[PDB]
């Protein structure tokens, strides 16, 4: 066994195109719509609850999730990928920052880590 | 033997009206040996200050790694850290040598610079926070201070007012202690000034 | 095995006047976070004008009260009832204190009277007998609490004329019995405050020529 | 310290003293030893207070990842788990001694952990210093069918009892009340029975008192710009 | 502490007295010392509260993991899993603990695991500071295949006389019944175990 | 704990600190580290307290006896040797006591003897005891040829030295001149006045700012 | 310097109105083992007095003959001893605090702690402690051991200072006594069910209830308790 | 024990070292020299236990001449006397700390100062006008807080240095076989033969 | 060691176990622990040999000058004359006596001596490192005045079980009746109290 | 510390001593004698605990000054010896033993012959024409073991002592400040001025 992927999957083609970025863009382009719009005295985010079967409870499926307190996200592309970055944003609000500050992240910086985690799965092997 | 002991030395914080005091002697010894009249133990942080006792090695660590530390915050935050939040990174910083801790007493004395609101805290040298209101002691004649400030303090002292109570709780308690003295700064911190002043003390 | 030494706590406060001396202590007695008694009387008048203290180890405190009372007694016996000064029991107490050298008495001893010429007196003694004749002394528990603050507010240290920048030293007025009882009240409030062996009670014991009176005074019984 | 958690009707209430010492000297008059793990779960804690902080922060932090994780309001089995597999762990060397009572979808619970790592259930528990001063009320006074007004006087009775008699407890009465289908209230300073009398005297200096060799302004601003 | 397992002819029955000290203070006086690691498993602990709550605790997960794939578990197989934790952690655990379990193919059974970890089978047995007062009623009064009645009565004055006699010991006789008709909480209040 | 007694041509000059410590808290800034034995005899608090106050008061009584049962003043070498023969018998016991018996007669000239809780009796020209150390501090300008108004000096600037770097000396210097005809009292210094005149009027602690 | 070997518990007290009560359980302790049960640990001393002692009971059973070689000697040529002359509740306990001093000064201490309860001639409250260590003290409550921590703290809530003895009934003062005296047969794990209890009242004098037990005890919400954190059953 | 002195005098900095190397009661050595050249400009003087008091003084002479070399650059005095310290600092946690001792005396070409730092083996650092380590220390210092002057020249501060030694040859139990005294100034380090 | 001393309806009956040990090793497995101080006074003997061996020697002394000049000693008498020794040189002795012994007045009276010199009087006391094991089996079976053939069987059953738990007891259970009929030795083999 | 040093010539015995009085790390004093006259042919040398040391050789002086005047007699050196040894071997099993060594160095008029004795502190006693106490008997033994001659004169005797006293300067860590030189010869005792 062990995992023997020690090498990047994501390369520079000759174009200098980042393929499987371009891909991951793709497959968010497929994605269901959802967007955000900043008000003066609080901010909005919205999307679909695409239902795959009416026989499916589509609330026990949130799209949008508690971050932080102060802090909320949605997305749009493979739900999976989602539920897995919003189970490591939280941790990492703790981690990071809360076990150290005494205080939840700023709105950047907690998107600075969660932008470095997806960094990482472009890069890592 | 006992490393809080060894190079002696004391750092007293009080909140005024509208401002903070902290104040530290300068000697530094090997036990009964003075070595320097010139050890300051107070640092600062942009507008947040951090005066520190104990084994004088671990002073000058600590001062470094938190110049470190308010260095990278203020790159990422983009602003100069709070007192409230420098308090917890001092504990947070503390608690992770748990079982092989920094021999400190630290003191954190600042105000907030959006609520304008007064702050002092101490620590034990594993990071429990003593947020009092009126004073924070700390050192060798941490039993003189707390017999001065107990007597001395009033609250809402105003900042020329404030000056001579510490000054006077400092140099006394250090005057019954002989691992404190050989020279003593105070620090009159307002929301966007700060005085510092050397006192006359002294020098046995 | 067995310790024959135990500390029951308390703290004593000796201040000389002018024309008069205070010997203040409170009427707390602890052992370990245990509470005995909120009022066990720790300073006592000894006759001939003298009162006295032996905070530390409660035992060794009244064994030695009660050996200088008696010696006070006998005095009087063999000297034609010739009057004990101050200064004649001070030297007393250090042979009975240097007697158990090798033993010693677990206690820190002050005596205040007034001296052959009627000025205040207050001696001060180490468990092993060595003295000294103070002004100001504070022993016990929350010695280290009390004694900066009468440096300050006593000898008026590290105190100078406004204006003069230390170069004038704030200049030593006599202080009255009344002044001095707010220093020694004051003393024991902010020990109570800050030291938890301190508290319940405050007896001042103050002798002037007239002689020996006591006030008595509450402290936070916490 | 003192802490105290007893069990009522409709919930669970805990209690504390507000005095932190080292060694003989009171450090802080007005402690807060009453802490949060969840909204609805608090505790007290009594021995090395860094521990104590320490312990159920962490714990406190992992339980709201739970909480997030599981779509589930956070339940005190789940603090106390945690705590006692975390505290076993460390053999003792986290001085940490807590009474951890809250109410969850489950109901009330009142439990007691010490810093080797072992628990016990019971409707009335005292810890620390005073836990003996404390326990003497609670066996006096500690009946079943307790409503939240007589559950928090015997509490606040059982702390008192601390305070007066335990030199290692003092100043106030911290009070926490976690009542089923309810928020938690917490209660700082829920009585003041040792507020110091004014001083004989006022110890404000003269201004010029203090001798000073030199003033100078501290540059606290960042470089300017120009 | 007061503990024993009695083997009878329905099954087995485990007693525990309810004190836990801290040196002469009484820490917990309704300490529950009867503790289930499965359905028809229990244990009786003394020694280490803390690593007698731990060793359980371990033990009730690694029963629960073998019913998800191997159904049931036998008494035996829950003493072994005791004896495994007890024996390879010798040096770091002061723990004493009975295992009393009831099977339908080998009914009651006792076993006990001393400080060292090793293993012992017995029709009864007795552990905690004060089983040494009561060695000799015990070895004089145990009958086998004994009715329920009789072996609640054995129990009730056995851990009456460890109690009288060890300070260590005392509070509430707590007893759990393990037969085929399932699992019996019987609590016994000093007023009626004292005057026996 | 600073004592300073050394021999000159106008006698002897006997100089210490006043500073008593318990741990690092500052007891007294008051003691008298000087025991006037009788009104010829001086002697140093080292070590002790109570060892030295106590045995140094009994010196004087033992002096006194010779003096009425002899009709002569007792010599310097015979009052230092009952204080070393005493404290000899008490060897092991625990006696703490480190101590220069000081007298100035016609028979001996000015006598300066070292006496230890050890049992060591020392004749010499200068002793000097800072905190657990003792010695015949800055010996670069001792003279015998000195004034007794300069020696004097160089006993108050000798015990500001020690109290300035050694943490358990300080509070005053106290001054005493030994003649034949008995020792004269030089008063009280304060070392914090004393340390502000001697750096400004010798120009001395540079590195000390005021 | 020895040990203690066979052991009593708490003794407690506190001064009422009119006199003082004292209370002791039965048991002599032989370290965990409670070997004996029916020891009594209040020695009465005349009509006036009750010496409550706790610790050492070979050093106990030695003062007991000490205090009855005292009651001897005072009646030797004294035509007084039954009036004017008869020991006193501070007699009896000066003396005793004289010999525990004097013990623990040659090393060799008596091992006990000993409150001696009594009323005086002019019918004052007598309540003072002295334990192996010659320390003495006295209070409105006193207790020893476990009665320190647990009965003092309960004892001081009917009497808290000095004017509050005035205002406590004898009735109030027993009960006071014998709730204290359960809460730690429930807290003591080296305390007996069984007690005796003193009374000496400066008008009905002395009362020496002995096979006294803690009653009105709560169990029963014991049965409710069933594991140490999770366990349901 | 070993003596190890500086004094900063106005435009060099000078060390003395006792050239004894003692182990129990025999002389091992009577010519050590207790030096190491970090830098052209910078020297550092070093006394505690056998083994570590070399090893410790080769390290940093090796990492100061790496930083030259990379650089091409001289660390000024201050920027080794924190690497030193931080070097120490970590020995005192570590599984056997390292108990050495230092003086570092170095002469700053951009400032055109002198400059002496002292360092015991805890990681304390201070800059001072003069400073010693061990029992030499009680006995030197109250006489360089006499006679010290800021303005001193070179020859002064060997004047007052020499005063020093004597003082220390007769006041001392121990036999140092005298000391090795080394100048650096703008020029550089070099050997005061005289001595 | 084992030893006990019972008070039945006509006097008093002292039992022991005759095992003396070194250790592990067995010295004397016939040791007699029932020690003569007067005709109708007797002793059993716990804690260091040559303390309770010089202690029974010197008590034996004082009661033969006792009865030259006063008459027959009382029980009460012997146990204080035990216990002032016991007690004044508690520091340097290690023993723990049973006093029993048969007055036509009083009967048959028991006293036992603890470490520390304490008297305790009682209608039956066991001792010994073997009594640890009895004092559940001795207290819920002692009966007052019981039989001579009720008595001897209650320290043979007794001391079987203190044998059967204790390594430090063993050999013969050895017996003395002390009545008005006068002194009975009675002894009993493994092969008797084993199979009880 | 202490050096006491013996050499027993053709006519006369020479005693070394060492000069320094030192408790712990501070000197005491430089001119010290450790010596006594218990007779005027008999010189006795000492080094020891503190107090001990002149405690002992006094009460020597006076027992030996006491047979002198009761007898008016000088007891030989061999006599002397014996009692000096007989109170040391006493004092070992007593309470608080004397912690000191000496070396007695006699003329004996009657055998017109000098004469060296060695006790140690148990009163372990030897004859021997050169001997030492401490460290610096290991030091000094090999040299006089090479050079020693029995017909040696006093100047040859000084110049083999004095060889002995460079070499520990040289090879001893501690300071003892030099000797004392006394020689005992048929003209009684004096001391060598020049050394
Ligand atoms: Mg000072
Ligand atoms: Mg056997």
């Amino acid at each position: 066994m062990t995992d023997r992927y020690s090498f990047s999957l994501t390369t520079f083609s000759p174009s200098g195109k980042l393929g499987q970025i371009d891909y991951a863009l793709t497959a968010v382009k497929q994605g269901v719509t959802s967007l955000g719009i900043k008000a003066t005295n609080g901010v909005v985010i919205a999307t679909e609850k695409k239902s795959s079967s009416p026989l499916a409870m589509s609330e026990t499926l949130s799209k949008v999730s508690l971050l932080t307190p102060d802090i909320g996200a949605v997305y749009s592309g493979m739900g999976p990928d989602y539920r897995v970055l919003v189970d490591k944003s939280r941790k990492v609000a703790h981690t990071s920052y809360k076990r150290i500050y005494g205080e939840y992240p700023p709105t950047k910086l907690l998107v600075s880590e969660v932008a470095k985690i997806m960094q990482e799965a472009t890069q890592s092997g | 033997s006992d490393p809080s002991s060894i190079n002696g030395g004391i750092v007293v914080a009080m909140t005024g009206k509208d401002c903070v005091a902290i104040a530290c002697d300068l000697r530094l010894g090997s036990q009964s040996l003075g070595v320097s009249n010139k050890f300051e133990k107070i640092f600062h942080y942009g507008h947040v200050f951090l005066g520190i006792t104990g084994l004088a090695t671990d002073v000058t660590t600590l001062n470094e790694m938190f110049r470190y530390k308010t260095n990278l915050y203020k790159l990422k935050e983009e602003r100069a850290i709070e007192p409230e939040t420098f308090t917890q990174l001092v504990s947070s910083s503390l608690y992770e040598r748990r079982f092989g801790p920094y021999f400190v007493g630290p003191v954190v004395a600042g105000i907030n610079s959006k609520s304008g609101k007064p702050f002092i805290a101490g620590f034990d040298l594993i990071g429990c926070i003593d947020e009092a209101k009126d004073f924070i002691v700390s050192g060798t004649a941490s039993d003189q201070l707390f017999g001065m400030c107990e007597s001395l303090y009033e609250p809402n002292l105003e900042p020329e007012d404030l000056f001579e109570t510490i000054s006077q709780a400092l140099l006394n308690a250090a005057d019954r202690d002989a691992l404190s003295g050989w020279g003593a700064v105070v620090y009159i911190i307002k929301k966007d000034e700060v005085v510092k002043r050397y006192l006359k003390m002294r020098q046995d | 095995q067995f310790n024959p030494y135990g500390d029951n706590g308390g703290t004593i406060l000796g201040i000389a006047g002018e024309d008069f001396a205070v010997l203040a202590g409170d009427t707390r007695n602890i052992t370990d976070y245990s509470i005995n008694s909120r009022y066990e009387p720790k300073v006592f008048d000894c006759g001939d004008n003298i009162v006295m203290s032996a905070n530390g180890f409660a035992a060794d405190g009244d064994a030695l009260v009660k050996r200088f009372k008696n010696s006070v007694k006998w005095y009087h016996f063999d000297h034609n009832d010739k009057k004990l000064s101050i200064n004649s029991a001070a030297r007393n107490i250090q042979h009975l204190l240097y007697g158990k050298r090798f033993f010693p008495y677990y206690v820190h001893t002050i005596i205040a009277g007034l001296d052959e010429d009627g000025k205040g007196a207050v001696y001060s003694f180490d468990p092993v007998g060595s003295y000294e004749r103070e002004q100001c002394r504070a022993g016990g528990a929350a010695a280290s609490l009390i004694m900066p603050f009468l440096d300050n507010q006593v000898n008026f240290k590290n105190q100078y004329e406004p204006g003069t920048n230390g170069k004038v030293k704030k200049p030593l007025k006599y202080l009255s019995v009344e002044e001095v009882i707010k220093l020694v009240r004051d003393s024991f409030t902010s020990a109570t405050e800050r030291h938890i062996q301190v508290g319940d009670g405050l007896e001042i014991l103050i002798v002037t020529k007239d002689g020996v009176r006591k006030e008595f005074y509450e402290l936070k019984r916490d | 310290t003192t802490i105290v958690g007893v069990k009522f009707n409709n919930g669970v209430v805990i209690a504390a003293d507000t005095r932190s010492t080292q060694g003989p000297i009171v450090a802080d008059k007005n402690c807060a030893k009453l802490h949060r793990i969840s909204p609805k779960i608090w505790c007290a804690g009594a021995g090395t207070a860094a521990d104590t902080e320490a312990v159920t922060q962490l714990i406190g932090s992992n339980i709201e990842l739970h909480s997030l994780y599981t779509s589930r309001e956070p339940r005190v089995v789940s603090a106390l788990q945690m705590l006692k597999q975390h505290l076993f762990k460390y053999q003792g060397h986290i001085g940490a001694y807590l009474i951890v009572a809250g109410v969850d979808p489950t109901g009330s619970h009142l439990f007691s952990i010490h810093a080797h790592g072992s628990t016990d259930v019971g409707y009335y528990l005292s810890l620390g210093s005073g836990s003996l001063a404390a326990m003497a009320v609670l066996e006096s006074h500690w009946k079943q069918d307790l409503t939240k007004e007589e559950a928090i006087k015997l509490a606040s009775d059982a702390i008192q009892a601390g305070i007066w008699n335990d030199l290692g407890s003092g100043s106030n009465v911290d009070v926490c009340v976690m009542e089923i289908g309810k928020d938690a209230e917490y209660l700082r300073n829920y009585l003041t029975p040792n507020v110091r009398e004014e001083k004989q005297k006022s110890y404000k200096f003269p201004r010029g008192t203090t001798a000073v060799l030199k003033e100078s302004i501290v540059n606290i601003c960042d470089i300017q710009e120009e | 502490t007061s503990i024993m397992a009695v083997t009878f002819k329905d099954g087995v029955i485990l007693g525990a007295d309810s004190r836990t000290t801290t040196g002469a203070y009484i820490a917990n006086r309704v300490t529950d010392k009867l503790t289930r690691v499965h359905d028809k498993i229990w244990c009786c602990r003394s020694g280490s509260a803390a690593d007698t709550q731990a060793i359980a605790d371990i033990v009730q997960y690694h029963l629960e993991l073998y019913t998800s794939q191997y159904g049931t578990p036998s008494t035996e197989t829950a003493a072994s899993v005791f004896k495994e934790l007890c024996y390879e952690n010798k040096d770091n655990l002061t723990a004493g603990i009975i295992v009393a379990g009831y099977d339908d193919k080998n009914k009651g059974e006792v076993y006990t695991i001393p400080l060292g970890g090793s293993v012992h089978k017995l029709p009864y047995a007795i552990a905690g500071s004060g089983s040494t007062f009561i060695y000799g009623y015990c070895d004089k009064n145990f009958r086998e295949n004994m009715s329920k009645e009789e072996t609640v009565d054995f129990i009730k004055h056995s851990l009456s006389q460890a109690i009288k006699w060890d300070g260590s010991s005392g509070g509430v006789i707590r007893m759990v019944v393990l037969t085929a008709a399932g699992v019996e909480r019987l609590i016994f209040y000093p007023d009626e175990y004292e005057q026996l | 704990t600073t004592t300073l007694a050394f021999r000159f041509q106008g006698g002897i000059i006997v100089a210490v600190d006043s500073r008593a410590t318990a741990g690092n808290w500052v007891a007294s800034q008051t003691v008298k580290k000087v025991i006037e034995i009788n009104p010829f005899l001086l002697g140093t608090m080292a070590g002790g307290a109570a060892d030295c106050q106590f045995w140094e008061t009994w010196l004087g009584s033992q002096c006194r006896l010779h003096e009425l049962r002899e009709k002569e003043r007792i010599s310097v070498a015979a009052a230092s040797k009952i204080l070393s023969n005493l404290v000899y018998q008490y060897k092991g016991a625990g006696l703490s006591m480190g101590t220069m018996i000081c007298g100035y007669t016609r028979k001996e000239g000015p006598t300066i003897y070292y006496v230890d809780s050890d049992g060591t009796r020392l004749k010499g020209d200068i002793f000097c005891v800072v905190s657990g150390q003792t010695f015949a501090v800055l010996d670069s300008n001792y003279k015998w040829d000195l004034s007794v108004e300069d020696a004097l000096y160089l006993g108050k600037r000798s015990i500001l030295a020690a109290a300035h770097r050694d943490a358990y000396s300080g509070g005053s210097v106290n001054l005493y001149h030994v003649t034949e005809d008995g020792w004269i009292y030089h008063g009280n210094h304060d070392v914090g006045e004393l340390f502000w005149k001697v750096k400004e009027e010798e120009g001395s602690f540079n590195n000390v700012i005021g | 310097t020895q040990q203690p070997i066979v052991t009593g518990t708490s003794v407690i007290s506190m001064k009422y109105d009119n006199g003082v009560i004292i209370a002791a359980d039965n048991l002599g302790s032989y370290g965990s083992l409670l070997r004996f049960n029916g020891v009594e640990r209040l020695i009465p001393v005349g009509d006036n007095t009750v010496v409550g002692i706790s610790g050492d009971i070979s050093d106990m059973q030695h003062i007991e003959r000490l205090l009855k070689d005292l009651v001897t000697e005072n009646a030797y040529d004294n035509p007084l001893a039954d009036a004017e002359e008869a020991l006193e509740p501070s007699y009896i306990f000066e003396y005793l605090a004289t010999v525990m001093y004097q013990r623990r000064s040659k090393m060799n201490p008596l091992w006990n702690a000993i409150i001696v309860a009594g009323v005086q001639s002019n019918g004052d409250q007598f309540l003072r402690y002295v334990n192996l260590l010659g320390v003495t003290y006295s209070s409105p409550t006193l207790a020893t051991g476990f009665g320190a921590h647990m009965a003092n703290p309960l004892l001081r809530k009917v009497v808290d200072r000095e004017s509050d003895i005035p205002k406590t009934t004898v009735q109030v003062a027993e009960e006071a006594i014998v709730n204290a005296m359960r809460v730690l047969y429930y807290r003591d794990a080296r305390s007996s069910r069984n007690f005796s209890l003193a009374i000496i009242d400066k008008n009905t004098g002395l009362t020496f209830k002995k096979n006294l037990q803690v009653e009105n005890m709560k169990w029963d919400f014991a049965k409710d308790i069933k594991g140490y954190g999770t366990q349901k059953i | 024990m070993d003596i190890i002195l500086g004094i900063r005098v106005q435009d060099s900095v000078i060390l003395a070292s006792s050239k004894a190397v003692t182990r129990g009661i025999s002389v091992l050595k009577d010519s050590d020299d207790k030096t190491r050249q970090l830098s052209p400009h910078t020297l550092m003087s070093f006394a505690g236990e056998a083994g570590d008091t070399v090893q410790f003084a080769e390290y940093i002479q090796a990492n100061i001449q790496l930083y030259s070399i990379r650089e091409d650059y001289e660390l000024s005095p201050q920027a080794v006397s924190s690497f030193v310290r931080q070097e120490l600092a970590k020995s005192i946690r570590s599984r056997r700390p390292y108990q050495v001792n230092v003086l570092i005396g170095g002469y700053d070409k951009k400032k055109n100062k002198p400059e002496l730092y002292q360092i015991d083996y805890l990681g304390t650092k201070v800059e001072l006008p003069y400073g010693a380590h061990g029992y030499s220390g009680f006995y030197t210092f109250s006489l360089l807080d006499h006679h010290y002057r800021p303005d001193m020249t070179t020859e002064e501060g060997l004047d007052l240095l020499k005063l020093c030694v004597q003082e220390l040859e007769k006041r001392m139990p121990m036999d140092f076989k005298g000391v090795i005294v080394k100048i650096v100034d703008k020029d550089g380090i070099r050997q005061v033969d005289d001595f």
